């Protein structure tokens, strides 16, 4: 169990920017790992500039990177999935969201529940 | 208010009047000043340069629009039928349909030109 | 019929025009009201003077 | 023959002759509050789609009372774009809403989390929502939009 | 003690209309119409002769709730009618073949006597 | 002393449910007291559809302080938390 559905988002983006035909992508290589290594640096669970704060930002989201650079690797999104430009952002965007939206609410009695 | 009056006009909701009203009347003066027959300068220098105009040119009657500050939306008709003939100044309001000159609404600047020069020939 | 009391106001006795001068300026304070100013939410409205 | 699009001249309007270029074409939503007002009431617009070998051009119209004097014009329009407002379609083709929303697309634009006019629900438009806060949305709003509109062009047969 | 008077699913209140129509302005030519103190003996009726009708192109009906006694009626026509006149002549032709199937039975029944 | 700046605020910049629900509770109590309306209602009457359409707006006019567990607090308006 992770968040953040990653194969529901590629297939919604899939259909709202009709990722269909054999027609070539724009999207660059350069463009695609500077986008997944940036995302992979604003998952904030924690806010703050101590180095602990950061070294505990950096562990919480471990697995979650892992499981994201599996699925958008460069030769996977070019061929498997075949995004361009547009969808590519927009699937940036749409994680960063849902990671936000998934975190836990202070204030909430986990102990009883 | 669910009805908003601006003297005869009637409307409903604040965007219906702007659009009606303000965009036609702005519309209007926008014609107005792109006419021929416009000056925007003050009262004074148009009286005298309808004054030298007349005086060069004696044999035609010149007519011209200037800006009324005294009055806002409003606009002064000055004509001069012959350098012996004193200046007359007409009142023009700027309404959302057109012109209303002498109780008469023309919807564009040539209507109101052709109506003033109607006007002027059958009280001749 | 408000003045039920037979006050002897004379005007050798009474001061009459004091009286009246207090009476006007009792009306002149009932005649005080409230007021407060209007807000309206509308993009192109702001709570300005006509020279503002 | 260019299409036509048809949008409100209201101030409530959230797509306005100031940024309707930027939006539908560039796919970037600004406040048109805060930009200026536009003297310009005819825009020219491209749209390239996957559908289409070249790019379309659309012509965009705010006011239809000068630029629809022939009838011919109204054969062109593929959006119509409303406020909820009774009072857009007093000089219009069919002056009652409802003929007009069967015979034409309407799209109507409104923040996410906002309440849905009444008179919105009781009419055939598509109502589109834009965040107030995220910006990578506004991509995806467009391509649906161009899609009905793309969806009308093919079913209208027309040639570019 | 919360049970409803019987005589009130067919009995019509003073201020409660037997009908009430509003236009359906998703589709053209559409209405809705509100019956109130009626059931399923006039809806499947008037639904299943309406059905028939070649300008008539679509009609259904719902009862909403079996403790309530009314229901609501949809019902689309073609461009040149309108459903209040397809309505009016689904009524008229009912009451014609109940006319003659009553004579019918007379008849019959006279004759076997 | 408790107070922390405007500045160095570390907590969350998104409204958490529970505030929202408190925020809401506690305009729509206002409302229904006879308190301004910051928003134009076109023909909403009930006080928490009237609250929650200036919450939608940004324009609730109240501040929230989150507690610490050590007793400090940051302040934070209602105007600048992300609410979805």
């Amino acid at each position: 169990p992770l968040p953040v559905n990653l194969r529901r988002i590629i297939q919604n983006a899939q259909q709202i920017f009709h990722l269909d035909r054999a027609k070539a992508s724009d999207l660059t290589i350069p463009e695609i790992i500077h986008g997944v290594r940036d995302l992979c640096k604003k998952l904030f669970v924690l806010r703050g500039e101590n180095e602990l704060i950061k070294e505990a930002q950096q562990n919480a989201t471990s697995l979650f990177q892992c499981l994201v650079r599996a699925r958008l690797a460069t030769r996977r999104i070019l061929e498997e999935f075949r995004l361009n430009r547009d969808a590519f952002e927009w699937v940036l965007g749409t994680i960063e969201a849902q990671f936000q939206r998934s975190l836990v609410h202070p204030g909430e009695m986990v102990g009883v529940i | 208010g669910r009805v908003l009056l601006v003297g005869k006009y009637r409307y409903h909701d604040l965007d219906e009047l702007l659009v009606e009203y303000v965009n036609n009347v702005a519309n209007k003066v926008e014609l107005m000043v792109s006419h021929d027959k416009f000056m925007s300068d003050s009262l004074d220098y148009v009286k005298e340069w309808l004054e030298r105009y007349s005086k060069a040119n004696g044999n035609r009657s010149h007519y011209i629009f200037t800006f009324n500050r005294k009055a806002p939306g409003w606009f002064f008709l000055l004509f001069k039928l012959n350098p012996t003939s004193e200046i007359k100044i007409w009142n023009v309001k700027a309404l959302p349909d057109g012109y209303l000159l002498a109780n008469n609404v023309y919807p564009d600047t040539n209507s109101l030109c052709n109506g003033f020069k109607t006007l002027m020939s059958s009280r001749r | 019929q408000v003045a039920g009391l037979n006050v002897n106001r004379n005007p050798k006795f009474w001061d009459i025009e004091s009286e009246n001068r207090d009476r006007q300026e009792e009306i002149d304070k009932q005649r005080e009201e409230s007021r407060e100013s209007r807000v309206i939410k509308h993009p192109f409205f702001h709570n300005m003077k006509s020279k503002e | 023959k260019e299409p036509i699009i048809v949008l409100s001249p209201a101030a409530s309007s959230l797509v306005r002759m100031s940024n309707v270029k930027e939006f539908l074409q560039e796919g970037k939503f600004l406040d048109p509050s805060k930009e200026p007002a536009s003297s310009s009431n005819l825009l020219a617009i491209q749209r390239k789609s996957s559908r289409f070998k070249t790019p379309i051009k659309l012509l965009v119209v705010d006011n239809v009372e000068k630029l629809f004097t022939k009838s011919e014009y109204w054969d062109r329009v593929v959006a119509i774009v409303t406020t909820g407002k009774d009072w857009q379609f007093k000089n219009y083709k069919y002056k009652d809403p409802q003929i007009l929303f069967q015979k034409f697309n309407g799209f109507y634009f409104k923040y996410k989390g906002d309440a849905v006019p009444a008179s919105v629900k009781s009419w055939n438009v598509k109502v589109l929502d834009i965040d107030r806060v995220e910006r990578f949305s506004d991509r995806q709003v467009v391509e649906q939009f161009w899609d009905t509109v793309e969806n009308t062009l093919v079913a209208k047969r027309y040639k570019s | 003690m919360n049970a409803p008077d019987r005589f009130e699913l067919f009995i019509l209140p003073d201020d409660v209309p037997k009908l009430k129509i509003t236009p359906d302005s998703r589709v053209p030519n559409c209405i809705i119409i509100k019956f109130e103190r009626e059931d399923h003996t006039l809806a499947n009726l008037l639904r299943e002769e309406l059905a028939l009708y070649p300008d008539v192109t679509f009609v259904a009906y719902k009862v909403e709730h079996p403790l309530f006694a009314n229901f609501v009626m949809r019902l689309q026509t073609e461009e040149g009618t309108r459903p209040k006149q397809a309505l009016e002549r689904a009524c008229a032709s009912i009451i014609n073949k109940l006319k003659t199937l009553d004579h019918k039975f007379n008849e019959e029944w006279n004759i076997k006597n | 002393e408790l107070a922390i700046l405007k500045e160095e605020r570390t907590t969350t910049p998104y409204l958490t449910k529970y505030e929202r629900a408190r925020i809401l509770g506690t305009r729509a109590l206002q409302i229904s007291m006879n308190a301004p309306v910051l928003v134009d209602i076109e023909g909403e009457t009930d006080p928490l559809q009237i609250a929650m359409k200036e919450l939608s707006q940004r324009k609730i006019p109240l501040v929230i302080r989150r507690y610490l567990p050590d007793g400090s607090y940051e302040d934070w308006g209602c105007d600048e938390l992300i609410v979805d």
